[PDB]
């Protein structure tokens, strides 16, 4: 019952700043844990008993607070801190955790590298036709991409899945796939994959024709 | 050397039931009290049940007289029976290690996790398409339309670790889709040989496919 509410629930900070973030809680806890959580990785204890480091953990990393308002610090902020943070309570309901607070690591602005790829013969034999792009290793975030067949805009069938922050490197990967039938796919010829991004003015533009 | 290594997963219908499983290493397993905590696939975490030292065992109200957990300190396994699961069940299932030295609780070290998916839809395996199109190439592998989650991929054994990432799955209404990426030097494809080895555990398959170039 007592509600654990993390903020920010995203944050960004640049490499050697000063981090700290705040789980306030719906009431008095005798006592305040926090775990970190890396992309594909189990959670990992950092602090317990409210201020204590747990064995194994750098020493940039603090803990305080006290009542319903506690705090996670880390004071000079280095890539392999990217990762999601949770607050866990303590008291005579214990085990309630808030809903993490996702941080992510500032580097040097990278344009995507940008693939498209035709359907595979194995799929057309059955009936279907994947067109897939990649952009791969791009920063920041925030990016577009369009669909153009034959010159046109195309909006329906497109499925897109973007990763985690890379732990070594600090970039960013997504992947869009275009799914129509054999059919759909042999009524036209240029397919083009067209990606807008903060790092260029003009979109960066892979394509082929089917008949190439 | 703390090992914990959870196994029993899968797919299960609506009102079934299933045993997970946790094998310990690296510690003196019965001096230790032991959790079972769960994320969901929005990623919230959540306390499922506790085994403390002399045996009693604690739940909370959501699952109380569904789960029971349990621990064989012969051969240093913890167990979590489950029962009478509901679609809410799904998640990613952890089994921890409890913090000794503390005046409240925690969890000291987490297993890898074991996934369980509680859902009337059927297993489907996966079909596996090749993605083959400079100094660099990148080439990939998708992998369409199975369930449950999850699928592993991996490049030539494994012997590629570099230049490999994997996109997380996007669920189309009842069906998984996933691609794989790896990129590589132009001198070493394709006058050598790259092929995606992929697993789905739900429904027994491995296939292993080459890519060739057009
Ligand atoms: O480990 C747990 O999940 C349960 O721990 C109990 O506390 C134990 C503690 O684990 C031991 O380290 C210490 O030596 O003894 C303590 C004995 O209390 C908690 O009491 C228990 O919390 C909740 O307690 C409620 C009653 O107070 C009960 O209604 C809840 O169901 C139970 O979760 C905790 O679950």
């Amino acid at each position: 019952q007592i509600v654990l509410t993390q903020s920010p629930a995203i944050m960004s900070a640049s490499p050697g700043e000063k981090v700290t973030m705040t789980c306030s809680a719906s009431s008095s806890v005798s006592y305040m844990y926090w775990y970190q959580q890396k992309p594909g990785s189990s959670p990992r204890l950092l602090i317990y008993d409210t201020s204590n480091l747990a064995s194994g953990v750098p020493v940039r990393f603090s803990g305080s607070g006290s009542g319903t308002s506690y705090s996670l610090t880390i004071s000079r902020m280095e890539a392999e801190d990217a990762a999601t943070y949770y607050c866990q309570q303590w008291s005579t309901y214990p085990f309630t955790f808030g809903s993490g607070t996702k941080l992510e690591i500032k580097r040097a602005d990278a344009a995507p590298t940008v693939s498209i790829f035709p359907p595979s013969s194995e799929q057309l034999t059955s009936g279907g036709a994947s067109v897939v792009c990649f952009l791969n290793n791009f920063y920041p975030k925030d990016i577009n991409v369009k669909w153009k067949i034959d010159g046109s805009e195309r909006q329906n069938g497109v499925l897109n899945s973007w990763t985690d922050q890379d732990s070594k490197d600090s970039t960013y990967s997504m992947s869009s796939t275009l799914t129509l039938t054999k059919d759909e796919y042999e009524r036209h010829n240029s397919y083009t994959c067209e990606a807008t991004h903060k790092t260029s003015t003009s979109p960066i533009v892979k394509s082929f024709n089917r008949n190439g | 050397e703390v090992k914990l290594v959870e196994s029993g997963g899968g797919l299960v219908k609506p009102g079934g039931s299933l045993k997970l499983s946790c094998a310990a290493s690296g510690f003196t397993f019965s001096n230790y009290a032991m959790s079972w905590v769960r994320q969901t696939p929005e990623k919230r975490l959540e306390w499922v049940a506790s085994i403390i030292i002399g045996g009693n065992t604690y739940y909370p109200d959501s699952v109380k007289g569904r789960f029971t957990i349990s621990r064989d300190n012969a051969r240093n396994i913890l167990y979590l029976q489950m029962s009478s699961l509901r679609s809410e069940d799904t998640a990613m299932y952890y089994c921890t290690r409890r913090v000794v030295v503390t005046k409240g609780g925690a969890m000291d070290y987490w297993g890898q996790g074991t996934s369980v998916t509680v859902s009337s839809a059927k297993t489907t395996p996966p079909s596996v398409y090749p993605l083959a199109p400079n100094s660099m190439v990148t080439l990939g592998c998708l992998v369409k339309g199975y369930f449950p989650e999850p699928v592993t991929v991996t490049w030539n054994s494994g012997s590629l670790s570099s230049g490999v990432h994997t996109f997380p799955a996007v669920l189309q209404s009842d069906l998984y889709t996933l691609s794989s990426s790896v990129t590589v030097p132009s001198s070493t494809w394709p006058s050598e040989t790259v092929t995606c080895n992929v697993a789905h555990p739900a429904s027994s398959t491995k296939v292993d496919k080459k890519i060739v170039p057009r």
